[PDB]
C-alpha cells in the first residue's frame, strides 16, 4: 500500500528539512543489508550469476549490485 | 524461626505513593522466593507480585501493571513493596512470603512448586488505607 | 466419509509390510485408504492445539507523548543537558541549530541543543513461543460403509477424536468392532518449533519464523514487563521535527497497525482466542492396521429388491458415491454390489465400500466406487437382477496418470521430503529417494530461500539460459534441474 | 485466563460432620492446586499441596482430592475450632490466581 | 518500517493459503508498472543505458529489467 | 493534505495515484467510496466459509 | 456437497457483502494560483538596540 510509493524523488524539495530527513536513506541501506546478512546463500548465487553472465569485469560488478537490490 | 515481621499499618492520600516492608528471620534470606499478596476486606486474596532476594529478578501481576515496585535489602535481609497512584480500592491489607526456591531468578512452575503462596510464614499482614 | 467433498485427497491404495503404511496429512487435506482387506478408513486432521506458551516480545505499534522538556547550552562550549534524559522512559535526541545576540546570550554560533520525551504506549503484540512439547493433534478417523446422513458433516460421533501429543505415542485407537487401530506419530518432526512465534495482535494472530521476529524493527520490549515500560528502540518511532533554523520538534510516529499487516503477509496466520486455535502445519503418522476385522464375516448375499435414492454423484477422479435403501427382510445382509463392462462380464470397477452391508435395515446406506475412464455398467440387483443403472466417466487414463504427476509435484512441493515418506514401504528406492532429496533440496531450495515470486521466477529463466549456452554437457544438471526446480516451484508456492 | 471457581460459598454445619468443598478449573490444573484455611484477623494458613497432601503439623481430618479441572477438600469430621474461611488456589502458568474463599458456620 | 520487510520467501509456508492470498504478488507488479507510466524519462535514460553497457544482447536485457526493478 | 492535526504539501499527480478508499470532494452523506479492495481484505481459509 | 447438504458434489461459487464505514479521514485540498500571498519583514540596519 502506501508502504511503498514514498513520493521521494517527485521533485519541489525545499530549503528547509522535509520529513525524516537523514533517515529513510539509511533506513533503506540498513534494512536491506539486514536482509543480506539473513539470507547469505542468495548472495552467492547471485554473485556466481555475476561471475557468469556478461563478465567483462565491471559488468559483473554492475549486475552484482542487483543483488543488493533485488528485493527486500 | 521461620518468620516474617512486615511494618506497621499506614494512610495515604489519594494519587500517593506506599511502601511496606517485609524482614524474614530464619533461614538463608536468598533461598526462598517472595511474594506478595493482598486482602480487600470485602474480598479474598490476590496476587500482587514477586520478587528474589538472590540477584533482584521480579515480576508483576497484569492489574498492578505499572504501579508497583519491589526491591531488597540483603545486608538486612529485608524486602521492600512499593505501590504508586494509590487510590481508595487499593485500600487493604498486604502480606508477603515465600519459596523453596530452586535457585538464580524468579518465577517457577515446573521444578515442583512453593506449595504454598502468603499462609505458612508470610508474616503477619499489615493495613494500608487510600484516603483523603 | 467425512472426506467426500474436500477435493485434493490422497487415495492410498496397499498396505503390505505385514503391518504399516506412511500417511502425511494435514489440515484442509485428508486421507483414504485401503488393503486387499480390512475396512477403509478415513484421516481426517483438525484443529492442533498446544497448551502452555510463554510470552517473548512486546511490540507496540502505537504510543502518545506529553511533557517533553528540551534544552542547549547555546555556546560552542558544553553540549546541553537535561535531567529527564536520565530516565530512559523518555527519548533523547541531541540536534544542532545556533544561536546569538537574537538568541541574547554567547558568541554567535550554531548551538548544541536536546530533548525528551515521556513514552506511553497504547496497544501491543503479545508474542509468544511454545516449546516443542505440550503441543497436541486431534484426529477424527472415520470409517466408510453406511450409516447415513453425510460422507461429510464432519460434525456427529464415528472416528472419535483420537487425540494424541509427543509426551505419548503409539497412538491406540478403538472403533465399533474392528475398530482396533494403532497409529504413530512424529510431532517433532512437525513444523520445527523453537522457530516458531505465536503472535497475537488485537484479535488476529500469526505464525511466524523467529529470526525475523527477532530482526522487525519498531520497539523493543522484553517478555518481562512488569511496569518496566522500559522499552528499547523508539528512534524508529517518533520522528522529530528540526525546521530551518530555529527550535525542533518531536512527532508520534502514528500507529503502524496495517503496515504490519502488509508485513505479515506471506505468512499463514493463526487465530488465537483461548490458549491455542492451531490449524494448518502438517503432521507424519504411521499406521499398523493388523487389528481389523471387515465388519461383518460369513453372511448371506442380500435377499433382492433394493430401491434406490438419487443418483451418482462423482466428485473428483471416481469414487461415485451412491445412496440406496434395501427393501424386504434379510437383516443385515451383504449388498451384492457390481461394475461391470457392457454386456459379456469381463467385470471390472474398483469397489470402496468394501464390503457394504445392510444395517437395521431401513437407513439410508450408501457406497463409492471407481469406474473405468470409460462407459460403465453398474449393477447391484441379483435374483430378479434388480437394477442396472448406466454410467459413463469422462477422462481419464493418460490425463490421469498426468493430473496423478501433478498431485505429485505439488506434494514434493509444499510439504518436503516427509513427502517422499508420504508413500509406504518403497523398500530401498524410496527410502534413498528420501535421503537424496533430503540432503540435496535441502542445500538447493533453502540457500537460495527467502525469496519471492518474481526474483524466483526471473533468476529461474536467466540461470536455465546460461545453461543453455553452456558446455560439457553439463547443461542439463544446469537446464533440466534448473528449469524445473525454478519455474515449477515458481508459480506453486507463496499461497 | 484461568478463572478458579470455589463451590460452595459458603456452609453452615453441626460439630463431627463430613464437609466437603469443590473447586473447578476453567483449563486443565494438573496436580496444582491448594487449599488455605484462614481465620478472621489472622493471615491465611496451610491446608493442602499438590491438591492431595496435608502438611506436617496439620490435623490429619483434612484432605483433597480431584486431578484435571475439579477439586474437593474435605473435613471428615467438623471440630469447632475449624471455623474459618477457605480456599483454593491454582499455581499454573503463573498469573497466579485464588478461588474466592467459602465460610463455615458452626451449628 | 514493516513497510518493507514483509516475511515472505522465508519458509514454513503450508498446505493453506496464508495472507494476502494471490494478490501481494500482483499488487508489486501493478505498482511498479504504474510507476513506469508515471516517469517514462527514467525509462527511456535506463534503457540507453541497458543499449551501452555490455550489450551482449541478452545483458542489455537483465540490466533493463534490473534498473525497472531499481525504483523503491 | 491536512492529517488529524498536521499536513504535508505534495504535488498532485501521486496524490491521485495514492491507494486506499478513494471518495470525491462532493461527499457528505455518500458513503460512496470507490476502492476498498485494497482495504479490507477477505480470509479464505482451506475449504469451508469465507 | 451431502455434507453441505444439497447438490452433487462440486466446487461452489459463493459471494459476500459488508457494511463499509470509516474513521479518521484526510482533509486534502488545492489551491489556485490566487487567493494566496507572501508577508515579508524588510529591515533596516543602522542601531537603535533591540
Ligand atoms: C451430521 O451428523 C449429525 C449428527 O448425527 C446429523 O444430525 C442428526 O440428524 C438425524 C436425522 O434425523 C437426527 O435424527 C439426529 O437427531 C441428528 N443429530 C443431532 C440432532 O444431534 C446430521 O444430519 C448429519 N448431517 C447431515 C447432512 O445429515
Ligand atoms: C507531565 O505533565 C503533567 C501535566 O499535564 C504532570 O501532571 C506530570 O507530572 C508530568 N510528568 C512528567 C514526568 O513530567
Amino acid at each position: 500500500s502506501v508502504a511503498l510509493v514514498p513520493h521521494v524523488g517527485m521533485g519541489l524539495e525545499t530549503r528547509t528539512e522535509t520529513w525524516m530527513s537523514s533517515e529513510g536513506a539509511w533506513k533503506h541501506a540498513q534494512r536491506i543489508e539486514t536482509w543480506i546478512l539473513r539470507h547469505p546463500g542468495f548472495t552467492i548465487m547471485a554473485a556466481i550469476l555475476a561471475y557468469t553472465i556478461g563478465t567483462t569485469y565491471f559488468q559483473r560488478v554492475l549486475i552484482f549490485i542487483l543483488l543488493t537490490a533485488v528485493t527486500p | 524461626e521461620v518468620q516474617l515481621v512486615q511494618s506497621g499499618p499506614d494512610v495515604e492520600k489519594p494519587g500517593a505513593s506506599v511502601k511496606v516492608s517485609c524482614k524474614a528471620s530464619g533461614y538463608t534470606f536468598t533461598s526462598n522466593y517472595i511474594h506478595w499478596v493482598r486482602q480487600a476486606p470485602g474480598q479474598g486474596l490476590e496476587w500482587m507480585g514477586v520478587i528474589n532476594p538472590r540477584g533482584g529478578s521480579t515480576a508483576s501481576a497484569q492489574k498492578f501493571q505499572g504501579r508497583i515496585t519491589m526491591t531488597r535489602d540483603t545486608s538486612t535481609s529485608t524486602v521492600y513493596m512499593e505501590l504508586s497512584s494509590l487510590r481508595s480500592d487499593d485500600t487493604a491489607v498486604y502480606y508477603c512470603a515465600r519459596g523453596g526456591r530452586a535457585l538464580f531468578y524468579d518465577s517457577y512452575t515446573t521444578p515442583r512448586d512453593g506449595g504454598s503462596w502468603w499462609f505458612d510464614p508470610w508474616g503477619q499482614g499489615s493495613l494500608v488505607t487510600v484516603s483523603s | 466419509m467425512r472426506c467426500i467433498g474436500i477435493s485434493n485427497r490422497d487415495f492410498v491404495e496397499g498396505v503390505s509390510g505385514g503391518s504399516w503404511v506412511d500417511i502425511v496429512l494435514e489440515h484442509g487435506s485428508c486421507v483414504t485408504t485401503m488393503a486387499k482387506n480390512k475396512p477403509t478408513l478415513d484421516f481426517e486432521l483438525i484443529k492442533t492445539e498446544a497448551k502452555h506458551p510463554a510470552t517473548l516480545r512486546k511490540y507496540c505499534v502505537e504510543a502518545k507523548l506529553t511533557n517533553t522538556t528540551t534544552a542547549s547550552r547555546c555556546p560552542t562550549q558544553g553540549e546541553p543537558s537535561l535531567n529527564e534524559e536520565q530516565d530512559k522512559r523518555f527519548v533523547c535526541k541531541h540536534s544542532m541549530v545556533d544561536r546569538g545576540w537574537g538568541n541574547g546570550c554567547g558568541l554567535f554560533g550554531k548551538g548544541g541543543i536536546v530533548t525528551c520525551a515521556m513514552f506511553t504506549c497504547k496497544k501491543n503484540m503479545e508474542g509468544k513461543v511454545v516449546q516443542p512439547e505440550n503441543l497436541e493433534y486431534t484426529i477424527v478417523i472415520t470409517p466408510h460403509s453406511g450409516e447415513e446422513n453425510a460422507v461429510g458433516n464432519d460434525t456427529g460421533k464415528h472416528g472419535k477424536e483420537i487425540k494424541v501429543t509427543p509426551q505419548s505415542s503409539i497412538t491406540e485407537a478403538e472403533l465399533t468392532g474392528y475398530g482396533t487401530v494403532t497409529m504413530e506419530c512424529s510431532p517433532r518432526t512437525g513444523l520445527d518449533f523453537n522457530e516458531m512465534v505465536l503472535l497475537q495482535m488485537e484479535n488476529k494472530a500469526w505464525l511466524v519464523h523467529r529470526q525475523w521476529f527477532l530482526d522487525l524493527p519498531l520497539p523493543w520490549l522484553p517478555g518481562a514487563d512488569t511496569q518496566g515500560s522500559n522499552w528499547i528502540q523508539k528512534e524508529t518511532l517518533v520522528t522529530f521535527k528540526n525546521p530551518h533554523a530555529k527550535k525542533q520538534d518531536v512527532v508520534v510516529l502514528g500507529s503502524q497497525e496495517g503496515a504490519m499487516h502488509t508485513a505479515l503477509t506471506g505468512a499463514t496466520e493463526i487465530q488465537m482466542s483461548s490458549g491455542n486455535l492451531l490449524f494448518t502445519g502438517h503432521l507424519k503418522c504411521r499406521l499398523r492396521m493388523d487389528k481389523l476385522q471387515l465388519k461383518g464375516m460369513s453372511y448371506s448375499m442380500c435377499t433382492g429388491k433394493f430401491k434406490v435414492v438419487k443418483e451418482i454423484a462423482e466428485t473428483q477422479h471416481g469414487t461415485i458415491v451412491i445412496r440406496v435403501q434395501y427393501e424386504g427382510d434379510g437383516s443385515p445382509c451383504k449388498i451384492p454390489f457390481e461394475i461391470m463392462d457392457l454386456e459379456k462380464r469381463h467385470v471390472l470397477g474398483r469397489l470402496i465400500t468394501v464390503n457394504p452391508i445392510v444395517t437395521e435395515k431401513d437407513s439410508p446406506v450408501n457406497i463409492e466406487a471407481e469406474p473405468p475412464f470409460g462407459d460403465s455398467y453398474i449393477i447391484i440387483g441379483v435374483e430378479p437382477g434388480q437394477l442396472k443403472l448406466s454410467w459413463f466417466k469422462k477422462g481419464s487414463s493418460i490425463g490421469q496418470m498426468f493430473e496423478t504427476t501433478m498431485r505429485g509435484a505439488k506434494r514434493m512441493a509444499i510439504l518436503g521430503d516427509t513427502a517422499w515418506d508420504f508413500g509406504s514401504l518403497g523398500g530401498v528406492f524410496t527410502s534413498i529417494g528420501k535421503a537424496l532429496h533430503q540432503v540435496f533440496g535441502a542445500i538447493y531450495g533453502a540457500a537460495f530461500s527467502g525469496v519471492s515470486w518474481t526474483m524466483k521466477i526471473l533468476i529461474g529463466v536467466v540461470i536455465t539460459w546460461i545453461g543453455m549456452n553452456s558446455r560439457s554437457t553439463s547443461l542439463s544438471v544446469s537446464l533440466v534441474l534448473v528449469g524445473v526446480v525454478t519455474l515449477y516451484l515458481g508459480v506453486m508456492v507463496q499461497a | 485466563d484461568i478463572q478458579l471457581t470455589q463451590s460452595p460459598s459458603s456452609l453452615s454445619a453441626s460439630v463431627g460432620d463430613r464437609v466437603t468443598f469443590t473447586c473447578q478449573a476453567s483449563q486443565d490444573i494438573r496436580k496444582y492446586l491448594n487449599w488455605y484455611q484462614q481465620k478472621p484477623g489472622k493471615a491465611p494458613k496451610l491446608l493442602i499441596y499438590d491438591a492431595s497432601n496435608l502438611k506436617t503439623g496439620v490435623p490429619s481430618r483434612f484432605s483433597g482430592s480431584g486431578s484435571g479441572t475439579d477439586f474437593t477438600f474435605t473435613i471428615s469430621s467438623l471440630q469447632p475450632e475449624d471455623v474459618a474461611t477457605y480456599y483454593c488456589q491454582q499455581f499454573d502458568d503463573l498469573p497466579i490466581t485464588f478461588g474466592q474463599g467459602t465460610r463455615l458456620q458452626i451449628k
